[PDB]
C-alpha cells in the first residue's frame, strides 16, 4: 500500500496532479521451479 | 553410476539437449549503463 | 561511484552537450565493432568512410503534447536519405552499423511528463485488423508505416506498441526515460545486432527507436506550449560492401 | 579414460544467492535505496540495505530457468491431414514447415528474436477414432527447391536423395532429429524488413516480414498406396529444439494471434492485466484484527 | 529485468493510463494512495511485468521482490510517501 | 544409574518443584533449539524474547471424576491469549517453540487411579458421524473441539483418542502416566515439529496434549473427593518473525 | 569535514529516508546503551526484545496552522500503548531505554517558518493559576496534560514551555530546528536519562518532546494550506524487568 506520508505540495502555477510509475521485477535470489504451460492466451483454431 | 550424455550417431547435432553448461549473466540487460553507479551512492549526482 | 549529469558526445564534425544527463545506455553491454574476419562472408573489400558518415544527424523534431501517443523510427531507414551515409547506403548492397540515439527534450521546471525512448531490435510493425477473415489488404501495414523515412509515425496503439506486445515489457528493450524533472534527453548506444554480418540498408531495418509518453505532458496556463522532441543519431562504425548503382528502394 | 566423463554427467546444482546478514545504518550520505530509473538500469538495490536481514544460505536449485530446460520441451507445431476420402481422394499431402500455427509453441519461441537450434521432430499418427491400424506411411522431407509431389504415385516418391521415412501407423512414433538448417546464423521470428527490392507499393503488402531464412521447405506425407483407401489420417507434429542459443529477449505476446506469419491484433485490444474495482481495492480477506 | 506494473488497472481506465499511479495534493492527512498484491502469477498488476509473465510459465517461485517507483512530477513539486509491504495474515491496511 | 523421585524445574521467572517424579521425557531425544540459518527460509530477524515468554504457564485445572473419559489441548492453541507469549503470536506471522509440558495430578495413598499423559504430534481431530453419507456438517468438528483454547476439550470417545486411531498404541507417542501409587505428576519435553522452520501459531497446532484416565480414579468414603489435574506448561527457545497488526484469530 | 543533506535511519523492520536533513543530534554526546551489571540494582534477568521494540513508530500528525503555538509528548507516555513496546511497558514493572525522535515536516520553497524541536528531560508541566491562594483544583495541571498519550497536547503559553521557565533558553536542551528553507526534518537520538537504573514506564516520564513554532507559518494565496507535523520515534536498547500481571495505567 502506498500512504501519503506528507501532503503532496506545490507552488503557484503548477500541476498539483501527478504520476507514479511502479516497476516490478525480481531480486539476485529469484528461483522459479516445475516448470509448465502458462494461461496467458488461448486459441480455438489454428492460424492458418 | 551414470550412463549418460552418449551420442550413438556420427553426426553431433544428434544428441541429446546439452544441459550442463548453466551461466547467468544478467548485468547485460539490468545494467546496460556506461558509468557503473554504486549501490550506496545517489545515482544522479 | 556515479553518474555526472553532464555530458558531451563528439563523433565526426558533430558535437552534442547536455546539462542534465542520466546515463548513457550501453545496448546489451557491447560497443559497435567493425565486422571481425572470423565472422564476414563477402569477400569484397568494404568502405569505411569513416567521419564523412559516423556523425550526428538532427532528423526530426515531434511536437509533444498532452494527448499525444507516441512516434517510432526506424534506424537504417531514417538515414538513407540524408548526408554521404544515404549515398553510401544507396549504392552498396550490403551495410552494417552502429549508432547512438540521441533524443533531446528540454522543458521548464513547472511542466511534467515522461517519455519512454527505446530502442527495439527487429520491430515488426503490426496492423489492428477489424476482425476481418479474408486477408484483407487491412491485414499488412502499408509501407509508410514500417518504414516511416526520417519523419517518423505517431504509432496508432502505444499501449501494444503496435505490435500486440505490452509496452510495459518494453523497458526489456534498451531503454531510457526522459523525465521532465530529472533529464532532458535520453542517450542510447546501439551495437550492430543481426543475424548477419551485413544486411541491405534498404530492405531490413534493424532497429525501431520508440518515443512513447508514459506519463502524459501537463503544465499550468502561462507556461510554453510547444514542446518539442528532437531526434539526433549517429552511425557508428559503419561499413558498406558490394558497390553498384545507386539504388533508392 | 572416459569413465570420469560419463560420470560427470548429472545435472549438477547451483544455487540461488544467498543472503547475508545486516544491521541498522544511521547516517548521510548512504543511499542504497534511492535509485534514478531514467538511466534505464534496474535498481541495484539488496535486501540487506533496506532491512535488517538474517544469514540465509540458501540452497534451492536455479537450474531449470534456463533456456535449454525452457524450449527443450516437444510441443505440437502442426497438425496434417492426410485426406483419402470424401472429395478429396488424395492420399498424400505436402506441408509448408511453419512452426507458428500453434499458440503455445509460438509464444514461448517468439520471447526471443533470434534462435539458433537443432530438432527433434516426432510424428503421432492416428485414424480419426484414433485407432492405429498397419498402414504404411511415408513422410518425405522436401527442402526449399526439390521437386513437390504432385500425387501419391509421382516420381519424386523415389527419394533418391530427399530424406524419407517409413513407417506403419501401429509403430511407435517416428523421430528424427533435425539440425540447425538455415543461410543464417540464427533463425529469426522477427524480421522487420522486406524480402525482395522494389516499391512496396502493393495494396496487400503481405510480404512485409517475410524472412527466407525461415522457410525450410515442405514436409510431403503420403500413404504407401496402389489406389484410394477410403480413410483419413491425421499426422501430428512435435518439434523438441535441443542446443538452444537465444539473442535479444522480447515482450511476451499479450493480444490474441490472428494469423501465422504475421502480428495482428485485433481492434478490440485486451488489457494485460485484469480489471478490479478501483486503485486501492485487494481480494484478501485476510485474518480477523486483533484490535481494530 | 524491470518493467512497468499496471498498478491502474481499474475498470474505464484505457491504454497507457493503466500504467499510472495517480498522485496529487491532498485535503486531509494520511491518505491511501494505491494499493496492489505482490503475487507476481496473479491476474492483476503484475500480470504486465515480464516477471509476472514468466512466472506463468512454471508452478512454483521464490525469492525476493522488488519494485521501483519514480515520480514524474514536476520539479517544483515535494511529497513524501509510505509504500508499506504488508506479509501474508492480514487483509488491505485501513489507516496508515 | 536410575532416576530420583525429587525434581525442580527453573524456566524464566518460573520454578516447578515436585517431590514424587517419575522421570522427565524427551520427546524423540531432541532438544528444543533455535531455528539453524542453514533450515530457516524467512530472511526477516527472528525476535527471541528469552525470559518474558520462555516461562511456565498453569492454564487449566480439571476435575478427575469416576467417570471422566479426558481431556486434550493443543499446545500453541493454549497459550495464544495469556501473557507476553500470546502477544508475540498475536503480533507476528510466524513462529516456531518447543515446550515443556507439566500435569500435575497428586492424590492420597488411599486414591488410585493411572493417567496417560501423552503430546500428539500433529492431532488432528476427527468426528463422528452417524453414517451419514451426504456430507452434511456433522462430518466435521466445529472450531470449538479442533482448537480449545485454554479450558481445554474433553474427550468424546477416548478409546479411539477421537481420532480413529486405537489409545492403546498412543504410547507410540512420547507419553508418561501418572499412576497415584507411584507419582503425581509427568514431565514431557518436546523440541519443535513441523515440516515447516516457521509457521502460523494461530492456524496451524503443532502438538495435540491428552490427558486420559486409563484406570479409573476409586476411592472410598471418607476421602478427598475432588481430585484435580493441573496442567502447566512453558515454551521453549520460541522465535517470532514477521511482526504486523496483531491478529487475534 | 561536512554533513550530507541525505540520510537513511534503519532500525528494526523500519527504515526512515530524509533528502533534506541538516543532522542528528546525539543527546550529551552518549548514546543509548543497556544497563551495566556495575550500575543494575534489580536482580530478575531483564528482557530485551531487539528488534520487535525496537522500532519507528509513527504516532502522531499534527497540522501546522498560522496561529499555532506547538505541541508536547512524553516519551514513555506515548508508546504505552502501541505495539509490543505497549505490552511490555504493561507487562513488566521496570523499564529503561533510550530513543531517537524523528519530526518531519515539508513544505513548499515558497512557504516560510521554522520549529523548534527539542527533547526536554523530566518536562515537568506547570498549571497556570488566576492568582488564585487557597491551593484550589487549578494549583495542578489534570492527568491529561501531564500524560497527553499518542496524541499529544498543545501547548497553553509556549514562551514559558507551560514550566515557567523561558522558551529561549530551551535550546540548553538536545534541539534541533526545523527550517522550511533548509530541511524537513529532524532527529534526536537521546540515552536514557534517569536517577534510576530502571523506572517504571507508566508512572515516570523521563523526556519531554516538545515541537513549538518560533517563526510562524507563512504562505502566500495558492500554496498548500494544509502542511502537517509528524512524529516518528523509537525506542533504542529497551529493557524490561519484574514481570506481572498487565497493567494499564
Ligand atoms: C523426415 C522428415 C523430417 C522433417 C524435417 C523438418 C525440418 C524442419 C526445419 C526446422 C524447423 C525450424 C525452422 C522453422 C522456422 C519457420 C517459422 C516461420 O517463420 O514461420
Amino acid at each position: 500500500t502506498i500512504w501519503y506520508q506528507t501532503n503532496f505540495v506545490v507552488p503557484p502555477d503548477t500541476p498539483t496532479e501527478a504520476n507514479i510509475i511502479a516497476l516490478g521485477a525480481a531480486q539476485k535470489n529469484f528461483t522459479l521451479k516445475l516448470c509448465k504451460d502458462t494461461d496467458e492466451i488461448q486459441q480455438t483454431a489454428e492460424y492458418q | 553410476i551414470n550412463f549418460t550424455n552418449i551420442n550413438y550417431y556420427k553426426d553431433s547435432y544428434a544428441a541429446s539437449a546439452s544441459r550442463q553448461d548453466f551461466a547467468q549473466d544478467p548485468a547485460k540487460f539490468t545494467r546496460p549503463v556506461l558509468d557503473a553507479i554504486r549501490e550506496a551512492a545517489a545515482p544522479l549526482q | 561511484g556515479y553518474s555526472d549529469r553532464v555530458a558531451q558526445l563528439t563523433v565526426g564534425n558533430s558535437t552534442i552537450t547536455t546539462q542534465e544527463a542520466a546515463n548513457i545506455v550501453l545496448s546489451y553491454g557491447e560497443w559497435p565493432e567493425y565486422c571481425p574476419s572470423t565472422d564476414a562472408t563477402a569477400v569484397d573489400k568494404p568502405t569505411r568512410p569513416d567521419v564523412s558518415v559516423n556523425r550526428f544527424y538532427t532528423l526530426s523534431t515531434k511536437s509533444w503534447k498532452t494527448e499525444s501517443t507516441g512516434w517510432y523510427w526506424k534506424f537504417p531507414d531514417v538515414l538513407n536519405d540524408t548526408g554521404v551515409f544515404g549515398q553510401n547506403a544507396q549504392f552498396h548492397y550490403l551495410y552494417r552499423s552502429g549508432f547512438c540515439m540521441h533524443v533531446q527534450c528540454n522543458a521548464s521546471k513547472f511542466h511534467q511528463g515522461a517519455l519512454l525512448v527505446a530502442a527495439i531490435p527487429e520491430f515488426v510493425i503490426a496492423a489492428s485488423s477489424p476482425a476481418t477473415k479474408p486477408n484483407s489488404q487491412g491485414l499488412y501495414p502499408d509501407f509508410a508505416h514500417t518504414n516511416p523515412g526520417k519523419d517518423g509515425q505517431e504509432f496508432r496503439d502505444p499501449y501494444v506498441l503496435d505490435a500486440g506486445i505490452p509496452l510495459s515489457q518494453a523497458l526489456i528493450f534498451p531503454h531510457q526515460w526522459i523525465n521532465l524533472r530529472t533529464n532532458n534527453c535520453a542517450t542510447i548506444i546501439m551495437p550492430y545486432i543481426n543475424a548477419l554480418p551485413f544486411d541491405s540498408a534498404l530492405n531490413h531495418s534493424n532497429f525501431g527507436l520508440v518515443v512513447i509518453p508514459i506519463s502524459p505532458l501537463k503544465y499550468c496556463n502561462g507556461a510554453t506550449t510547444e514542446v518539442p522532441i528532437t531526434l539526433t543519431i549517429a552511425p557508428l562504425n559503419s561499413e558498406f560492401s558490394g558497390l553498384r548503382q545507386a539504388i533508392k528502394q | 579414460s572416459a569413465v570420469s566423463a560419463l560420470a560427470d554427467t548429472t545435472i549438477s546444482r547451483v544455487t540461488a544467492a544467498n543472503t547475508a546478514a545486516s544491521t541498522h545504518s544511521l547516517g548521510t550520505g548512504r543511499v542504497p535505496a534511492l535509485q534514478a530509473a531514467e538511466t534505464g538500469a534496474s535498481s541495484n538495490s539488496s535486501d540487506e540495505n533496506l532491512i535488517e536481514t538474517r544469514c540465509v544460505m540458501n540452497r534451492n536449485g536455479v537450474n531449470e530457468a534456463s533456456v535449454e530446460h525452457f524450449y527443450s520441451r516437444a510441443g505440437l507445431v502442426g497438425v496434417v491431414e492426410v485426406k483419402d476420402s470424401g472429395t478429396s481422394l488424395d492420399g498424400y499431402t505436402v506441408w509448408p514447415i511453419d512452426v507458428m500455427g500453434f499458440v503455445q509453441q509460438r509464444r514461448k519461441l517468439e520471447l526471443s528474436t533470434y534462435m539458433r537450434f537443432d530438432a527433434e521432430f516426432t510424428f503421432v499418427s492416428n485414424l480419426n477414432n484414433s485407432t492405429t491400424p498397419g498402414m504404411l506411411l511415408q513422410y518425405m522431407y522436401v527442402p526449399p527447391g526439390a521437386p513437390k509431389p504432385d500425387s501419391r504415385k509421382s516420381y519424386q516418391w523415389q527419394t533418391a536423395t530427399n530424406p524419407s521415412v517409413f513407417a506403419k501407423l501401429s509403430d511407435p512414433p517416428p523421430q528424427v532429429s533435425v539440425p540447425f538448417m538455415s543461410p543464417a546464423t540464427a533463425y529469426q521470428w522477427f524480421y522487420d524488413g522486406y524480402p525482395t527490392f522494389g516499391e512496396h507499393k502493393q495494396a496487400t503488402n503481405l510480404q512485409y516480414g517475410q524472412c527466407p531464412n525461415n522457410m525450410m521447405g515442405h514436409f510431403a506425407i503420403r500413404t504407401v498406396s496402389e489406389s484410394t483407401t477410403g480413410k483419413n489420417i491425421h499426422v501430428r507434429v512435435y518439434m523438441r529444439i535441443k542446443h538452444v542459443r537465444a539473442w535479444v529477449p522480447r515482450p511476451l505476446r499479450s493480444q490474441a494471434y490472428m494469423v501465422k506469419n504475421y502480428p495482428t491484433y485485433s481492434q478490440t485490444i485486451t488489457n494485460t492485466a485484469t480489471d478490479r474495482a478501483s486503485i486501492t481495492t485487494t481480494d484478501y480477506e485476510g485474518g480477523v484484527p486483533a484490535s481494530p | 529485468v524491470e518493467t512497468i506494473l499496471e498498478v491502474n488497472n481499474t475498470t474505464g481506465t484505457t491504454g497507457v493510463s493503466r500504467l499510472l499511479i495517480p498522485v496529487r495534493a491532498q485535503n486531509n492527512v494520511d491518505q491511501l494512495c494505491a494499493s496492489f498484491q505482490v503475487d507476481p502469477g496473479r491476474n492483476g498488476p503484475w500480470q504486465s511485468t515480464m516477471v509476472g509473465q514468466i512466472c506463468r510459465y512454471y508452478t512454483q517461485w521464490s525469492g525476493s521482490l522488488k519494485v521501483t517507483f519514480m515520480f514524474t512530477g514536476s520539479f517544483m513539486a515535494t511529497g513524501k510517501m509510505l509504500i508499506a509491504y504488508t506479509p501474508p495474515g492480514s487483509a488491505q491496511p485501513t489507516t496508515r
